[PDB]
DNA sequence: TTAGCTGGTCAT
RNA sequence: ACCAGC
């Protein structure tokens, strides 16, 4: 087992040149140094540590260092390096799961820390957190050109090699190995009746949990299709642009002769102050002087504002009621405009040159095992129901990828699994009513009939009420779904409790299990714990936030690790079957938002091949844990991402 | 940039005050933001407000942002602008009134534009010749996407363009919409629009603001 | 514009060049020393005549500007007082040029420099036929450029007899090629060249 | 006594 | 505080 850090000139996107690199070994105890030209001898040294099986501890090693040799032995000597996936470990992945929780122990902390790297994960704020912290790189050198006077120009130092970045390239790697020894010094993951610095890929693998494992192979496929990116039209959003900023230039011109200027005082001091639409004071204000009266009071003195009090709102005056309506198709236009492409993280600038977005997936960020997305976020663009939502996913595409040796486009495959959580409800209340709820599921489609049994509008919303009402609600908050007082809430409460009389006694059995005693505040709440985390479907410690989320952070965590299966397995059976990933191959992973996955594919047949297999994945991850209940999903086929939502 | 979220100090929330790469911090319940004549008018000196242009259409922020300030001095109505360099620096001033007494202070260098100070990197630039038309295409396009001005009119389309070479050679493509043209711009580089009205103003007051955002997008090569 | 700058008047300091690649002990043999003047640190080389008595400064602030301290002669080169025999000189163009060459061979090697450049380079050329007869070859190091080979032709007009050999490189000049990591190539293309 | 898990926005 | 998402 050896530790080595790398040193290059830039980001992945764009590096041509290598600059240094440090190795350091278990068994002879060696901070080999390189330099620029022992490149190939870096390379042959990681080649014999692979040859004679054994493992690579990188540090953020996944996404960005792997990759970077593979691409630099290419294109700047001419031979090809690729290391197995069961060779390189991480230990930004390890402590992703191993410490999930910075943001809520941090603080105490915060004296060491600056106070920019609090609930960090990266590596020099493991060097705060260590106390073992040499200096910085950046600082230092921005420090010697000003003592020189020679200008700093861009925050560009990786630019050409010296010795400072050789000597902090070792204090680089010694932070990873003091990292990684405590890493390796947890008893719940990794039991101590054996050392785990000597011991092979077949041992340190299947000798320790699953939640190493899994989270590994994760990790690996979400930096792939990091790697691979989304294709993208830029045409049809400009076009969307164009439209759409020539609107809330006519409904601010149609608006401000309506709702007219006013003094506002700044011997007494005005301003001709106008109405902007977009802040929430002015309409206030001139619904206040236009007869209106709230009714409602979260703030202390000033009411609550948005679009569903915006709806229920009458005056007297004729003209504002239809300008009303016009004050929100401004809002809703002036949040399109700043998501799709005047924000700071619009998507008109995150587009490179090949025509492809690149967004960033953390695999863990969520307490709960759920994936964060970011930079931008590709699993929050507008759905399909609400307005210019279409227009915006039919840029998302699959078909805008011509290909590279017939000009031809390709096709969309999206795979979503159906009623996850709420099935998973069944798999963890079937032994208190002997499973006699786990067969209605499977017996017909659950949303449609529970919107018959409720007599909801829409499917959406008697989807968005079950959970409501399943993860511990109010008496108006779900009464507030179907805009009725709390005595429909109350009854709904009742009628959807009196059916199956076992969620009480689950919820009953989580709080004897978890919590012990709860002193009670007036105005807080005082809790003695007996045990803080839960052990999840493969040993996680599962943090549980507070008490009564804690049905919350049972389903969803052990719902989210199926999912995190299924898409690995749904590759290890597409490989294994005669194919090739990648844009030069037949099929690529574009996305993956929490429920749901989009993969491109070159030809028909390879996108029957993969909605056929990805049942068979799906079926492999419900025998594998012995679930008391039958998964099942459904897969579309399309263009682009508005027929396969 | 942003980084996280902290305890609101002053009106008591826990998510609501954002805290920023800048030291500064921001909430979003509370609303509160944390941390020739050779003589240049400074802006106590001569009563300034940031007030709006009503009668030709411009908010106040992009007033704010651009540097268009009204003076109150001698009991009448200038409207002072003023002219920048890379620095962030004062350098000259244009001080206009109704009728059109520019009063050109400062050191007027020969080749100053209008709202340089703010942009060095990125794909499109408008070159337009005045100081409204600039201020109605940042009010179209919301002050974010980058428009410069000539800063002696279309009399010096060969001078003034021609010394700034290295600025506008920072970007990839250079629009001009002087009145409904330069080639001392790089090759290939530049394009010109056309427009039904007689300048920007005019198609932003009669509703023609589409032709104007479509001709910024869609623009014709020279 | 004022004197020779004393050291004392001017908080002198010697030390390296980290953006450029040069030791403090190479910037002490030669005399390029860096002070502290009106806040902004100023860059500033020495020069010397062919005994070794200090006539002229020269500085650069931190955009390269140009300053001169006084009357800029013709007969003044970089580090000339500091050779008067040998076997082979490397006339280079710049003056970090100079001091890149005089630590990639240990102060060996004679090396000078010229403080004018490719404008008026025949001109300190010609009026220096003098100092070159001393010597035994001569090995120009220009830029890489249109200007350079230009200046490198024109110049190998008002030098001595047939002793003129022009070395090649491929980068713009020296400094860069040290930066890069190409020591192997300038360590052949002292020793041998293509003839005019 | 509380539906939950995320991102993104801003003003001198 | 608001909006969007699974
Ligand atoms: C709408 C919603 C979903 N979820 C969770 C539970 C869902 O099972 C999971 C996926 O959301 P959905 O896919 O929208 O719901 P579903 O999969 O059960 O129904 P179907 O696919 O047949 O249309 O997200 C919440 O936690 N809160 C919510 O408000
Ligand atoms: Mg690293
Ligand atoms: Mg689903
Ligand atoms: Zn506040």
């Amino acid at each position: 087992m050896i530790v080595s850090d790398i040193e290059a000139n830039a980001l992945l996107e764009s590096v041509t040149k290598f600059h240094c690199g440090v190795i350091y070994d278990y068994s002879t105890a060696e901070y080999v140094s390189y330099r620029p030209s022992d490149f190939g001898a870096y390379l042959d040294a990681l080649e014999a540590e692979v040859a004679r099986g054994g493992l690579i501890v990188f540090h953020n090693g996944h996404k960005y260092d792997v990759p970077a040799l593979t691409k630099l032995a290419k294109l700047q000597l001419n031979r090809e390096f690729h290391l197995p996936r069961e060779n390189c470990i991480d230990t930004l992945v390890l402590s992703r799961l191993i410490h999930s929780n910075l943001k809520d122990t941090d603080m105490g902390l915060l004296r060491k820390l600056p106070g920019k790297r609090f609930g960090s994960h990266a590596l020099e704020a493991w060097g705060y957190r260590l106390g073992e912290m040499k200096g910085e790189y950046k600082d230092d050198f921005k420090r010697m050109l000003e003592e020189q006077g020679e200008e700093y120009v861009d925050g560009m130092e990786w630019w050409n090699f010296n010795e400072e970045m050789m000597d902090y390239n070792v204090q680089d790697v010694v932070v990873t190995k003091a990292l990684l020894e405590k890493l390796l010094s947890d008893k719940h993951y990794f039991p101590p009746e054996i050392d785990f610095t000597d011991v092979g890929y077949t041992t340190f693998w299947s000798e320790s949990l699953e939640a190493v494992d899994i989270e590994h192979r994760a990790a690996w496929l979400l930096a792939k299709q990091e790697r691979n990116g989304f294709p993208f039209d830029t045409k049809a959003i400009e076009e969307l642009y164009v439209e759409l900023a020539a609107r809330r230039s006519e409904l601010l011109r149609k608006l401000t002769e309506t709702f007219g200027s006013w003094y506002q005082p700044k011997y007494t001091p005005v301003e001709h102050v106008v109405f902007n639409p977009s802040s929430r004071d002015h309409i206030q204000k001139k619904l206040q002087e236009a007869g209106w009266v709230p009714t409602k009071y979260t703030d202390k003195g000033a009411p609550v504002v948005d679009d569903e009090v915006l709806e229920g709102v009458r005056v007297d005056d004729p003209e504002k009621q239809a300008a009303i309506d016009l004050i929100k198709e401004y809002l809703m236009i002036q949040k399109r405009i700043g998501q799709s492409a005047e924000g700071d993280k619009a998507w008109l600038r995150y587009v490179a040159e090949d025509g492809k977005i690149h967004g960033s997936v953390n695999p863990n960020g969520a307490v709960t095992g759920r994936a964060t997305h970011a930079f931008p976020n590709l699993a929050q663009i507008p759905g399909v129901r609400s307005p210019y939502g279409e227009q915006c996913r039919a840029a998302f595409g699959a078909e805008h990828h011509l290909d590279g040796i017939t000009g031809k486009p390709w096709v969309q495959a999206g795979i979503d699994a159906s009623g996850l959580e709420l099935r998973c409800l069944a798999h963890f209340m079937a032994r208190f009513d002997n499973g006699e709820y786990a067969h209605e599921i499977l017996n017909g489609d659950i949303h449609t009939k529970n919107q018959i049994a409720a007599e909801l509008p829409t499917r959406d919303n008697a989807k968005t009420f079950i959970y409501g009402f399943l993860y511990g609600a109010g008496d108006e908050k779900i009464g507030q779904i179907v805009g009725a007082g709390k005595e429909r809430g109350k009854e709904l409460k009742k009628k959807f409790l009196e059916n199956t009389p076992a969620i009480a006694a689950l919820r009953e059995s989580i709080q004897q299990t978890l919590v012990e005693s709860s002193q009670w505040v007036a105005g807080e709440q005082q809790v003695k714990w007996k045990r803080r985390w839960i052990k999840g479907l493969d040993g996680r410690k599962v943090h549980v936030r507070s008490p009564h989320a804690a049905l919350n952070t049972l389903l969803q965590s052990a719902g989210a690790l199926i999912c995190k299966l299924w898409i690995i397995k749904t590759e290890e059976m597409l490989v294994e079957k005669g194919l090739k990933h990648g844009w030069d191959g037949d099929f690529a992973y574009m996305a993956w938002v929490h429920d749901e996955i989009q993969v491109g594919c070159r030809t028909e047949e390879i996108a029957q091949v993969v909605i056929e297999t990805a049942q068979e994945a799906m079926r492999w991850v419900g025998d594998h844990w012995n679930f008391r209940c039958l998964l099942d999903t459904e897969g579309k086929m399309g263009p682009n991402w508005a027929i396969c939502h | 940039v942003f980084l996280y979220h902290i305890p609101c100090d002053n009106c008591g929330s826990s998510d609501g005050n954002s805290l920023f790469s800048d030291g500064h911090t921001f909430c979003y319940v509370c609303e509160k933001w944390t941390a020739m004549t050779y003589n240049v008018w400074n802006f106590g000196e001569s009563n300034g407000r940031y007030s709006a242009l009503t009668a030709r259409g411009i908010s106040k922020e992009t007033c704010q942002k651009a540097g268009y300030w009204i003076a109150k001095v001698d009991g009448v109505m200038y409207q002072v602008a003023d002219y920048r360099d890379q620095n962030g620096n004062i350098v000259s001033q244009k001080v206009r009134d109704k009728d059109k007494n520019f009063k050109t202070t400062g050191s007027h260098k020969s080749d100053a534009l209008f709202g340089k100070h703010l942009w060095n990197g990125g794909k499109k630039i408008v070159v337009t010749e005045g100081e409204i038309d600039m201020l109605t295409v940042m009010e179209l396009q919301d002050c974010k996407y980058p428009v410069v001005s000539l800063g002696h009119g279309a009399s010096a389309a060969k001078k003034t363009c021609a010394a700034n070479y290295e600025y506008f050679d920072q970007f990839e493509q250079i629009i001009l919409m002087f009145d409904m043209a330069a080639q001392v711009l790089p090759a290939g580089k530049v394009r010109v629009a056309v427009l039904p009205c007689k300048d920007a103003n005019e198609c932003h007051l009669n509703g023609h603001d589409r032709e104007i955002m479509e001709q910024v997008w869609n623009a014709g090569p020279w």
